[PDB]
């Protein structure tokens, strides 16, 4: 017999492409769910007359800088709590546990107090990063189980005991990493719903809130020099904030619930004995001693870049010009803008499958490049409504390159190194460096521009991935082993 | 609008409502244009007794109208058209009681139309026409009792025109303002029985009020009003048939009374109100006031000339009954030595503003008043300055003396004060300055009562109390003195002081907890204390255990300050409070800890002109409890504002919405149930993982 197996051989690829995909919609969906809170916070706390009325005399800026600062500190000493972390829960259980972080600093913004955001900031700021690491290394282990699924199925005797795919799982890892960076990206327009639905009617015309903007663009000096004190016309009512927070709570509690039922269990107990046997004395310095790699040293740049350019899209983009032209009644559309084009572009490089690894990356290198010349020359005027497509179209093209280098940088890192505690630590090292360059975001603030550094910088990330290409063509056979 | 009442004033209606229930009694058709009353028009209404229709222009009355009307008792006509009047106007209807005809232009009357109402008591036909008294032709009006026939043409009185009044009491007969300039012999005698006789602003002169007081033999006269009949001159023949009366009242007023001569009123034994006010005696002559041995009331108000009249000694030695002299108002160079000697019978006498100069008050002024039991002296506006000892030591029986709004500015060394063993008030308010004394009230233990108002009062800050003796005081005004040295050891003992009133003075510094030895506490021991104020003084600081003893605080006054938070546990002792007033005022925040037992049973709230912060979190429960209570805030939607924050900056507190604070909606709870099942999910995931 033989069609009892290819069943069950159907059922277990079924499994894991609806456990990636579950995974991929709860990392989502708590994403959406803490970008939507941190941004209602920020706009329900820019006010005198919701910070006078509500709290009064709280020191709730000084609570607003702790939180960011909690948040924004904290990743880095993650690096000396993560990677034995994630060998200690799994690499399921870790994410499961950062979800729940999210969710406890989801619940701590019901009464808000220093003593109860504090300490969630802080949990934040150290979940934040072993987060992405375990997000991408069960991505990927998925994604070389479904290969070598399939290779064991369609090959039987040919396929040699140890070691399957030998490089040939990048068909089935760049259909999964598109599909979940698309929903990463999908996140970023579902953060923006309860803006929409409860936010975005409830501050007045620009009329007045963008009164005193002599001028914007490349002359901003600052994240927002010039800005009126209030923005709202009339105060929120307590009963639609709790029912809006509590929708979201509820979303961020179906998130983490479908995150640890729908996930099963992808570990087993061998390479647990396995990872095991190499012991906690040495699993402190592994990231430390892959220093010596020869090709982290031209792709921590890519890894700086990479936070640089998800901070400007973030906060560069939309603060900076998109509350020029208009104020805060279009930027929750100029967000949702940016993550349909991010959306579009994570497939659109998913159907660069044909060509070679290192086509589209710098192709995204160099189209936001252009947009960077775009975001030097051209400054809009705030006080004027003629021109709003090209808000669109630079925050569209900005989505895409974003998209496009981010997934071409995850398949990348994922190609290159194959064995398990090689992508954990490697995932360990790119996350850190973007928390580091996020940090390095949050200090770069209230410059006067950050362009010039973001051209350098892609000029520099442009350079190391030819050298690394040119380099690896011509053979060198340099690779750390350390067992 | 119509509860037993139809008030249809000052709504211009020119015909009669016949929409207003038939339950009604009483009308008021007064500042109308009325110009008929139709009898058909009144079928539907019957049990009226009371009509008026004042103030309208209404040429001739329906003579029907009163038959549907048979319980009408009240009946008005004034400022109307109805000069001619004819017999059938009254003919069928007799239960009429009132009947007012003032402004008619009245002319004369024909054949007695007054003669159907057996019921009518009060009569008047003011403000008209007539040129004569008659108004009937045979005996009526058998119970009428005030006829007021003033303000007409009336030029003579006879007998042929009062012989219908033979069987009646007229209890007042008002011929005011008229030129009655002959009294034909007989002509009041034609009356029954004449209580009441009213002739004012009538030109008399003194033969004609001869001829008036000797036609008055026999009667039976009560009262008899003069006032401003221009009497100059007075002699002994002038009220000569007065003594064949029992005239208990009478009215002399202005009439400019130039000289009184001597016995001008010896044939008034019987005279009980005797009136004197504005006039102009020139010198009250010795034996003036001879034979006044009943009166006891006399108004002298005015009854001298301005700017100088004299007065001898003995001029009150007859009036011994007299229970009430009042010379306020007038010009009299001093008090002699032997003035008011002969009062043996004396409660009253006023005396504000009735000296020219009197500066300096001896033991020897008040001499003449040894042997009258006086009650209540009033001495007020007479320019005092200076008060010797034992100025009041002949006055045993005062109980209420009064010395203010004058320019009293000595030490009060507690010698003035002797020989008031029954002394209750004392008015000493509006004074120059008065320096106290360790022994300043010590001769009046029986003191109750002690205004101190506007007197820049000092030497206050002694070791010991200066109102300690004052054991029984019970209100104490110490306001509008610029007082800024009150000692802890003041206010002992006075355990039944009800009104203390301190406002207008500079208590500031005293409540404050920066100055040496510590806030002063000047409110212990008044236990029955109900009236408290304090406006207007910039006070700054309040203490917490200050009101301790004040159980029975009702009213207090906290305004006009510079207050701005208000320490906690200061309401606590406030179990009777009624009334709270903290307006202008820097009062911000409004909260449980410091207004608690404060509004639980208060009455009349006032905070105006206070700048309130606009925040929940400040007046949440200040707008809810103004929301519904039974507080009542005067002036409330236009002068409780806000100032921060600028958004709210002039608005209405009655507008600030407390559905948006830390208190609308619980989320705290659901934080901390979110977040303990959250803790226990986690966990409980974790010792299944880990197992
Ligand atoms: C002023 O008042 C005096 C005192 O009341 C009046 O004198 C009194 O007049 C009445 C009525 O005539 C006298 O009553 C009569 O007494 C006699 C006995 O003498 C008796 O037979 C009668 O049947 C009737 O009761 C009363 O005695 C008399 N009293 C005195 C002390 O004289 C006087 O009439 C009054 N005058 C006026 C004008 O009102
Ligand atoms: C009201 O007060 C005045 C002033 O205090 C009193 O007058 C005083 O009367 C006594 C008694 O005559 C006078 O005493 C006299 O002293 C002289 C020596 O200075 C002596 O020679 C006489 O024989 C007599 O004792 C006193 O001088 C006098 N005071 C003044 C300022 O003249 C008056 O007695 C008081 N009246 C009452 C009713 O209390
Ligand atoms: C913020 O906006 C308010 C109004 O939305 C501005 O207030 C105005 O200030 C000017 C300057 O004195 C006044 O002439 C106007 O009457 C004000 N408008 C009002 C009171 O409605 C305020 O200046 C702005 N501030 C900033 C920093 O932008
Ligand atoms: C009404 O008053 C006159 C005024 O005195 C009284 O007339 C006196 O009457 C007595 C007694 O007849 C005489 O002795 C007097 O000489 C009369 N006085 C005169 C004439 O001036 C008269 O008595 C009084 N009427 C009554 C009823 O007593
Ligand atoms: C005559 O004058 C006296 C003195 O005013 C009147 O007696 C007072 O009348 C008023 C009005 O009814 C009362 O309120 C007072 O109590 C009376 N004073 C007393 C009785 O001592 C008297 O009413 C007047 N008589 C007439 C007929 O008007
Ligand atoms: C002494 O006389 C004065 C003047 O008549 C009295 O002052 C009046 O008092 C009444 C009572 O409250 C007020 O309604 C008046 O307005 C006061 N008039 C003035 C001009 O001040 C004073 O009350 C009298 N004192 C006593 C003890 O009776
Ligand atoms: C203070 O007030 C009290 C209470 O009214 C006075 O005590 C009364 O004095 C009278 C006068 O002899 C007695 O008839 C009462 O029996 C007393 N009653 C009580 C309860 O003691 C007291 O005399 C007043 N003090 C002064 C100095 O007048
Ligand atoms: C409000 O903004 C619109 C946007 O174009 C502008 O046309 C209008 O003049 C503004 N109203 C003012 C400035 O009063
Ligand atoms: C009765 O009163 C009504 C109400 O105004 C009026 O219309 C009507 O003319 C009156 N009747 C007579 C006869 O005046
Ligand atoms: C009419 O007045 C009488 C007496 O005041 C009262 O009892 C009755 O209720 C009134 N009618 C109406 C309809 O109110
Ligand atoms: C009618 O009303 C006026 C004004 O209120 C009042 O002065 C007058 O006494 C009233 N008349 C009657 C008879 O009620
Ligand atoms: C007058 O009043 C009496 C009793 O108040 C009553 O019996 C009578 O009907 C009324 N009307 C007339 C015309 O007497
Ligand atoms: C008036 O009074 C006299 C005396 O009592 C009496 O005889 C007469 O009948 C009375 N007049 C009338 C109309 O009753
Ligand atoms: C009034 O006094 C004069 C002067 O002594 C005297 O001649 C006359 O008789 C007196 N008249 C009366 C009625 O007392
Ligand atoms: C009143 O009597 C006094 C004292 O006998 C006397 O001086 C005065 O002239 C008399 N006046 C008249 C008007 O008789
Ligand atoms: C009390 O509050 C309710 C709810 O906002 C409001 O409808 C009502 O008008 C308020 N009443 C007063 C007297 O302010």
């Amino acid at each position: 017999e033989e069609e009892e197996e290819r069943r069950y051989y159907r059922r277990k690829r079924l499994g894991v492409l609806k456990n990636v995909l579950a995974a991929s919609a709860g990392g989502m969906l708590t994403y959406g769910v803490y970008l939507g809170l941190l941004q209602m916070q920020l706009i329900l706390h820019y006010d005198e007359t919701y910070r006078e009325v509500k709290y009064g005399n709280m020191g709730l800026p000084d609570i607003d800088s702790k939180m960011l600062m909690g948040i924004n500190v904290t990743p880095i000493a993650a690096l000396l709590y993560t990677p034995v972390l994630i060998r200690f829960f799994g690499t399921k259980w870790m994410m499961f546990l950062a979800v729940g972080i999210y969710a406890l600093f989801v619940s701590t913004n019901y009464w808000e107090r220093y003593y109860t955001l504090v300490p969630s900031a802080v949990a934040l700021g150290m979940a934040i990063v072993p987060l992405w690491a375990s997000m991408g290394n069960y991505i990927t282990r998925m994604a070389q189980k479904y290969h070598e699924y399939s290779h064991y199925k369609e090959q039987d005797g040919q396929g040699m005991k140890q070691r399957p795919p030998r490089g040939s799982h990048a068909p089935y890892l760049l259909v999964f990493q598109a599909i979940f960076y698309s929903f990463f990206h999908l996140s970023f327009a579902c953060a923006q719903l309860p803006m929409i639905y409860f936010l975005n009617h409830y501050l007045y015309d620009l009329n007045h809130t963008l009164y005193n903007v002599q001028s914007c663009g490349t002359n901003s000096h600052g994240i927002l020099s010039g800005f009126n004190k209030t923005v709202l016309r009339t105060l929120p009512r307590s009963g639609n904030l709790i029912v809006v927070e509590s929708v979201l709570m509820a979303v961020a509690f179906l998130a983490m619930l479908l995150v640890l039922g729908l996930c099963g269990a992808a570990y087993r107990p061998t390479e647990e004995i396995d990872l095991r046997s190499v012991g906690w004395g040495n699993i402190f310095q592994l990231p430390f001693k892959h220093v010596r790699d020869y090709r982290l040293r031209h792709l921590v740049p890519f890894f700086i870049y990479s936070g640089f350019e998800v901070l400007f899209a973030c906060t560069g983009i939309a603060l900076g010009y998109g509350v020029c032209s208009v104020g805060l009644e279009r930027l929750a559309y100029l967000l949702v803008a940016y993550s349909l084009g991010a959306s579009a572009a994570s497939l659109l490089g998913l159907l660069g499958l044909w060509l070679p690894r290192p086509v589209p990356l710098v192709a995204g290198a160099g189209v936001h490049l252009l947009l960077t010349f775009i975001l030097f020359f051209w400054a809009p005027v705030p006080r004027v409504l003629q021109h709003s497509w090209i808000l669109y179209v630079a925050a569209a093209l900005w989505g895409v390159g974003s998209a496009l280098n981010k997934t071409g940088l995850s398949t990348l890192l994922g190609i290159l190194y194959e064995d398990k505690e090689r992508q954990d630590f490697i995932f360990t090292i790119y996350h850190w460096w973007q928390a580091v360059a996020i940090f390095t975001v949050y200090l770069g603030s209230s410059l006067h521009m950050k362009a010039k550094l973001a051209v350098l910088l892609v000029t520099l990330v442009a350079a190391a991935v030819s050298y690394l290409r040119m380099e690896q063509k011509l053979r060198r056979g340099v690779a750390p082993r350390q067992p | 609008v119509s509860h037993e009442v139809a008030d249809c004033s000052h709504l211009k209606l020119t015909q009669v409502p016949d929409d207003l229930p038939t339950n009604i009694t009483v009308l008021n058709l007064t500042h109308n244009q009325l110009r008929r009353l139709p009898a058909a028009n009144f079928t539907r209404y019957s049990q009226l007794t009371s009509l008026d229709v004042g103030f309208n222009t209404i040429s001739k009355l329906e003579p029907e109208l009163c038959q549907k009307l048979p319980m009408l008792k009240v009946l008005n006509l004034q400022h109307n058209e109805l000069s001619q009047l004819s017999d059938k106007t009254f003919a069928f209807c007799t239960n009429l009681t009132e009947l007012h005809l003032m402004s008619n232009s009245i002319q004369k009357i024909k054949n007695n139309p007054f003669v159907k109402q057996k019921n009518l008591i009060t009569l008047d036909l003011s403000h008209n026409g007539l040129s004569s008294t008659k108004l009937g032709t045979q005996v009526q009006l058998e119970n009428l009792q005030e006829l007021l026939l003033s303000n007409n043409k009336i030029q003579a009185l006879k007998s042929e025109e009062l012989d219908i009044f033979a069987n009646s009491s007229l209890k007042k007969l008002e011929l005011s303002s008229n030129q009655i300039k002959e009294f034909s012999p007989g002509c009041f005698h034609a009356i029954g029985r004449l209580f009441g006789l009213f002739l004012n602003n009538v030109q008399l002169g003194p033969s004609l009020t001869e001829k008036l007081c000797l036609e008055l033999a026999n009667t039976s006269i009560r009262n008899l009003s003069l006032s401003n009949s221009q009497l100059s001159t007075t002699s002994n023949t002038t009220f000569l048939g007065l003594k064949w009366t029992n005239l208990t009242m009478l009215d002399l007023s202005y009439n400019n009374l130039n000289v009184v001569g001597n016995d001008s009123f010896a044939w008034l034994p019987q005279l009980e109100y005797f009136f004197l006010e504005y006039n102009n005696i020139q010198h009250l002559f010795s034996h003036s006031l001879h034979g006044l041995f009943n009166v006891r009331y006399l108004n002298l108000k005015r009854s001298f000339t301005k700017q100088l009249p004299k007065i001898d000694d003995f001029s009150f030695q007859w009036l011994k009954c007299l229970e009430h002299l009042n010379m306020e108002d007038n010009d009299i160079p001093g008090i002699k030595s032997n003035m008011f000697t002969g009062l043996i019978n004396l409660k009253y006498l006023s005396l504000s503003n009735s000296f020219t100069s009197l500066r300096t008050l001896t033991n020897e002024t008040f001499v003449s008043l040894a042997h009258s039991p006086l009650h209540i002296l009033n001495l007020t506006k007479n320019k005092i300055s200076k008060i010797e000892s034992d100025a009041f030591s002949w006055l045993g029986h005062l109980e209420v003396l009064d010395l203010g709004l004058n320019e009293i500015g000595q030490e009060l060394t507690g010698q003035e004060w002797r020989g008031l063993e029954n002394i209750f008030e004392i008015y000493l308010s509006y004074n120059k300055y008065l320096q106290l004394t360790r022994n300043s009230f010590a001769l009046v233990p029986s003191l109750q009562r002690l205004m101190l108002r506007r007197v820049a009062l000092k030497n206050v800050d002694s070791s010991p109390s200066p109102f300690q003796p004052l054991r029984n005081l019970t209100i104490l005004d110490l306001s509008n003195n610029n007082i800024a040295n009150i000692n802890d050891d003041m206010l002992e003992g006075l355990e039944k002081l009800e009104i203390l009133d301190l406002q207008h003075n500079n208590l500031a510094r005293l409540w404050k907890h920066a100055n040496p030895g510590g806030p002063i506490y000047f409110l212990k021991g008044l236990s029955h204390l109900h009236i408290l104020n304090l406006e207007s003084n910039g006070f700054d600081e309040i203490p917490v255990e200050v009101f301790k003893d004040l159980f029975e605080l009702k009213i207090i006054d906290l305004g006009l300050n510079n207050l701005n938070t208000l320490p906690a546990s200061v309401f606590n002792n406030q179990v009777s409070l009624k009334s709270l007033n903290l307006q202008k005022n820097l009062i911000t925040s409004v909260e449980k800890k410091v207004f608690g037992p404060a509004f639980r049973n208060l009455t009349e709230l006032d905070m105006r002109f206070n700048p309130f912060d606009c925040t929940c979190e400040s007046i949440a429960w200040f707008v809810n409890w103004i929301n519904e209570t039974h507080t009542n805030i005067p002036e409330l939607s236009s002068h409780y504002l806000c100032n921060t924050p600028p958004h709210y900056h002039g608005f209405p507190v009655r507008l600030f919405d407390t559905s948006s604070c830390k208190d609308s909606a619980p989320f705290e709870l659901f934080f901390m149930i979110n977040t303990s099942i959250l803790l226990i999910f986690i966990f409980i995931v974790l010792l299944i993982h880990f197992e």
